[PDB]
């Protein structure tokens, strides 16, 4: 029976569960975020006042490696969680038609939110597109980070590479790494509020997207 | 694309206006009228609403006169100002010549105003089908008329939502000139055919007219006794 | 899309220039009448806005003639108009037949006016609807009215922003033939169940005919005493 | 593009929406007739939709008066309203002269109207082709005329959406002259050779008109008797 | 977007260009009116432009008859033309009855032609607000007008630019039933609460009525007393 | 673009609606007159369609009057409908001065019709053009006539769509006051000349007018010894 | 003959045959893909716990070979299944014609969410457009992380790569393939809800996308 | 002579040379690809069976290269067929106009969908674009096989490589080709239905795109 | 509750927020940025007068990695502060609606420009998109710098490269690099007085969008 097969879906994922996502976001997600920042700025402070020589090559910063982690384990949450919002209102896009689209504009809408979320601001993808990636640092950070500094260790070790610059740079990777975190986090924090104004403002619509008044017709 | 104006052909030489008027058509309630043994019938379905609304206020039968009815289906409003015009039009055609003689040119006066406009830009078509059934010179009638304008004369037909399942119905039972009383069983069940799954029906409306008689309302007690 | 033109049905057969003139329905306050023993009243909330606004200006109660009333919701100066055009219409049936026999034929005849604006290019619709409630020789009348030109009769009905809240509560509690002053506690509690957390209710209108009588406007003090 | 109001002609001279009102008259059933001995007949198919459609409804053959007739196909709200046109246009000519001299000049006064809505802004042509036939004091008359005004007379000429098989076919059959009998064979022929693939042909109308006479519409047993 | 046609019902159910007329009224320069003790005031803000212009040319209150004046704000040209309105709809009413009984009337005429130009396409609303105020068998009256065509009755009401910094102000010091000279001097406080940092107030115009007497204008002496 | 409405310039001062409508006249056949000596003619291609049609029947030469004749190439129903306005303005001036004493103003009231179609929105220019020739107190008289309102007296022209190659060829070979019957053969040349690679010309008409005489108008078989 | 080649093209494909498709995603495919993003976490916490060493390097990690294989298995189904339900619409687009295209409408709506899943969502193409590849992690998933690791292999062993970093990034592989494979799970169940959906409320247009009404031409 | 020219163009490439390749399409052409299908398949159960050592990096598998070569031979028949299709409609082009194009969109309607399936589906070109190329292997699919398969076989061979992961890869590499000719013949096949539709409902239109009515004008 | 959540989400990004922003813009950060556009234009003055030799390969020029933190931690502030702006903005777009949009616009307009000056001119992303990066200089200069000339230190020490061009470029490297900072600066000036004024004369919209004027209906 095909309207139980819908109805099944629908019962699954309510608009109950999409608006848990948004209480979360609301309350736990944001103050995680902002103490990932505090702890990347304040990892960035270290680092700042750190001279480095050949020793710092032979050793992964543990504490970077630890924000690093911490922030690519909030982007996880923060996909699956836009994930079930996404799912909700996908599973509400009614019958095509070309009328009586005012709700369906509202869905599309939030949707495409949804996806700047995921795909832009949390760099999920494998390759983003010709968009380029205009998030600081993606949900894959860490592996972006142990590539880097582990092409300039090599040189560094091997007689190493009596470059000035290249010891310099080491000591950058760190840097930049930690505060990227704290750009990323931020911005994350602005996209994460717009879609929680975004969805409470829309809900109604999300879930009915027409109403079926049928008044004029005997 | 060329269904933005009642004044337009497509390519295939359509008028996608009109087709469209004639959805609104659909999401009326069923009703269906057929001829019997020296008389004529229309059924018409009730979906009560509330409790809160007068029964006996808008339902769907209208005496055009004493000896012709009409069921309507589609926008309501539509509905009431194209049964006035019949109304109107009957007692014209009756000061002229003392007597409606074909019911058949009362429709046509109807239809050819419903057809009007779906000529001249700068008005809409009615969204209305209507039945027409009743007693003349020439016997029982049986007619519908659709918001293009067009006429067919019929032994059954219905009109609304339940419409297809309706005609398919009476496509395979219908029989001509059967008695009074057995018109309005095989028309009830018809429209129950039209319902999903177990669905109650309601109390509709029957109303009957044989030759040499003038019209008459079922009312809802003698209407039971066939649910 | 077909949204932009009232003349334009769109594909399922929807005149949405219609049905968003209902929505500017919505914006006006709720009035609700209903029928009781041998009478029946309306009654209509005042949203104050200022001190300075004259308080027996425009109320939204209005005789239409000595035996009928009617309120309105949606924009105020379309409600004027038409209130004007049923007050014209109601004097023209008196001096046709000397008496307005039915209110069903008042309310029709302003319904029409309403339909046609929603069949002709170049007008928009009206954004009103209306409650018309009086006596007449059938009995207590209690009729609405929307802008796409559709009639229906009620026991209970309302108009405005809680219509819904208010439709909803009469629902569960309207019985028929109360006394007046019970219909009007029962109207009183339907209007409050329509407001949101524990928000003032400050004196409405009401005005109620009962058979053999006239029309009567509840001054301020009587209505109070059901607050 | 050019083909979007009947007003506009494209760039090579086209006016498009004229030409689409013409793939209207495609869809209708084919229709055909030719002159004779001393005689013109019409013969249309009947596509039967359904038992319950009363078969001496509408039919496409219609007198104008006793000595002339018309076939249509295409819309048939807008063909009614044509017939009836014609038939109106055929008595003022008789009151103002008090005999229908030549027909040309009723087919004329008819493709004048159907012309006329196809040079005015804010109108739609009429989705309809016609044939005209019948005698008159130049003799027997076979005419035909669609949406644009355009008028042929013919010796034999078919309309509908098997026009083409039938004109191909009388193209290399028809002979001038034959007796009644033989033109209504030959007839048939062409109408049976416009069917795709052993399609059954059922019962057609057939109308005929000698000089010296009136009209005759064969009843469907004499019209078996061809098939 | 629907804001491009007076026609055009928004989804919401809102007229834009009706909106967008009410936003020419801002552009006026303030007025305002207010009831006393016996009378009714009116005062209104001169922006005096240039050395050049003639000060008793367009200042902008307006007697429409000796009992009744009125100020605008918006469109200057539609001002012009429905003040003279206003006047010649005050003497056909005098000519009918002998006296203008109700200025409630004439100010529905001159609001019914406005909501006129917010329903017909082809025609732009007037893009005014005006105020009434006089002396009638009621008593003295205050009311407002829009480009909607929308009336209130008020006690105090102003418009133009500065409307609601006044609004604000009467809301919160304006008493019922003041001396003459003092509602005066709350008008001119009223007034001088709407501009911005110690900005001059150059000679407003006042007008005056009490029952039982004629309109008085301030001459600019008389009004200088109370800056 | 600028060539969408018969009211709209393009920026270079051109019409392209009303030279679209002049390709419509490309798509006639063929058609010529000439002067003679005290005489003129016309001479009309005829393509053959099929047996079926009716030969006396739609040929394009048509009398206005007894001494006038027209040709006409373009969209056969506006043809019709300028030929019989031709024909009603010719009767006019006779029954106003008794007599048709200059052609150019028969012309000149055709073409005046003609012209107005292409200053006002809402209609469509004329698709055709006309050669009327024919004696009045001046002369022989030869003329044309096209969808703009533009006209030319000529000794010799041609419209249709081997236009430009008999107008080359007269351009080469045409003398005045030839005989009657060497005219037709140079004629019938010019016509020869415009079909391409030996295709076959069959019988054309030709009608003819000499002073002091009526038109005469040859049958096919004095029209065949020129081919 | 050629409307019996038509008539062979859609009796061989028919509305029965997308309509088995949706009901195995709604019972069996969307329970296989959860299961697989439980195993795709549970291997993914295995490796957060684990310190690695040149010991790892010699040895690929049966646990997440596993997981992978077993995510390809199931987006090979769903790629089959998609274009017999792709196939269905397909040879039902009718006749090319200016007007009476709702129905076509609705038939390209849903063919271009049928292209999104196998296309973008499955990354099933050889070379992604510069759209990008938004999901997290293709089809081929087990030829990228055989190709991510064992590039960082080689490295390793050869006097190896002394790198302290470049042996986390190991570990790192190991640990975002088995991330990737959780978040394209969930992001593939959205898809497939999605399409679920919007089958179910159009497969009336799909099939029948005209309606053939003669009734007001005689 | 003009009309000579073109007409001996339209003589040589009739409406029965392009419906003689679509006979083909339904009948033939469908089941050689269904039968590629299951030799890929088949295939792969081999190689998912198979454990791998560097026995293997020494011999080229002639099963895959027979399953490759005969979905090269079969792309290489459509592909010069889809041409003959394209060849006939692209000289019915009539004159250009900004009317009456009616049928012509039906041409160029066609058309398009033929230069999917050469370009796209059949992926024929040297490069493909921006639009990626979403068909899983090309025509030059044994090309980019020996081509993926031999860098790993060097590194294999040479002291080889001591990766376990490159091992498996060459493994995955047979194994992955198999699943993507799998993979293509199914979307292949759909094209090639969609094509065979698209033809038979709209040739009429193909081949006469404008008709030559002149009854109106005299 | 609902509007208990959008309230306390817009409490704490007022307006004031946002304002506190454009008055350190107008003040402080103009005059930050001014101050460092003079350290690069002073280093790029001695730098055009060095001649360069092996010898300056051997350490990295201290005032250049100077200028260039300065700058970085400059557009570290922006960026942060930005946010806040774009913040406060974000959660006032109100209900999605296909009317009443004219404040909407002004919002999108604005939000617009604060993206451009984050994403574009002060090019924060990780790859930046095929607008290509107009900015002469992003946000992670430094680490550019650092990479771009320890490619060339390597090459220059190691037999050193006997290239009188490389060595040139060395010198090329840090001219260029502090250039691009003088051109960098000028044209974030822009784009922050840009800002102010687009700001300053749009607020009211920002916040109220919409106005509930209910005057018409009763």
């Amino acid at each position: 029976k095909r309207a139980a097969l819908i109805q099944n879906l629908r019962d699954s994922y309510t608009e109950t569960s999409s608006f848990a996502v948004i209480e979360e976001w609301a309350a736990g997600t944001l103050q995680e975020i902002e103490g990932i920042a505090k702890a990347a700025a304040e990892a960035h402070g270290v680092i700042r006042n750190s001279t480095y020589g050949r020793a710092q090559a032979e050793k992964s910063p543990e504490q970077l490696l630890g924000v690093l982690q911490r922030y690519q384990d909030l982007c996880h949450n923060v996909y699956c969680q836009a994930e079930t919002i996404r799912t909700v209102i996908a599973i509400r896009i009614p019958e095509h038609k070309e009328e009586d689209n005012l709700g369906v504009a509202v869905q599309h809408a939030v949707l495409k939110i949804i996806d700047e979320l995921e795909i832009k601001t949390l760099g999920s993808g494998e390759k983003s597109g010709s968009g380029g990636a205009p998030t600081p640092i993606g949900m894959y950070a860490l592996r972006e980070y142990l590539s880097a500094r582990s092409t300039v260790e090599d040189k560094l070790l091997g007689g190493g590479s009596q470059s000035p610059s290249l010891l310099l740079e080491l000591r950058q990777i760190d840097a930049d790494f930690m505060l990227k975190v704290e750009l990323a986090t931020t911005h994350l924090s602005t996209m994460v509020r717009a879609v929680i104004n975004a969805y409470l403002l829309n809900w109604k619509k999300l879930i009915q997207p027409r109403t079926h008044l049928d008044v004029l017709y005997r | 694309a060329y269904d933005r104006a009642i004044t337009v052909f497509s390519p295939d030489g359509r008028l996608f206006q009109v087709e469209y008027a004639r959805e609104a058509v659909k999401k009326g309630s069923t009703a269906l009228g057929m001829k019997f043994a020296n008389g004529v019938l229309l059924i018409s379905d009730k979906k009560v609403r509330s409790r809160l609304i007068e029964q006996n206020s808008i339902e769907k039968i209208q005496l055009i006169d004493d000896y012709v009815a009409a069921v309507t289906s589609g926008l309501v409003a539509d509905a009431r100002v194209l049964v006035d015009f019949a109304r109107i039009s009957a007692q014209q055609e009756k000061v002229t010549y003392g007597s409606l003689v074909n019911i058949e040119n009362l429709v046509k006066r109807v239809a050819d105003q419903m057809q009007q406009y779906t000529q001249y830009g700068g008005v809409r078509p009615y969204g209305v089908s209507l039945i027409f059934a009743g007693i003349d010179q020439i016997g029982p009638r049986l007619f519908d008329c659709d918001p293009a304008g067009t006429i067919n004369e019929y032994k059954a037909t219905a009109i609304g939502s339940g419409k297809d399942a309706v005609v398919s119905f009476l496509e395979r039972e219908y029989k001509e000139n059967l008695p009074e009383k057995e018109a309005v069983t095989l028309g009830i069940k018809a429209l129950k055919s039209s319902l999903e799954e177990g669905e109650e029906l309601k109390a509709p409306e029957i109303a009957s007219i044989t030759v040499g008689n003038k019209y008459r309302i079922y009312d809802q007690e003698e209407v039971k006794k066939f649910l």
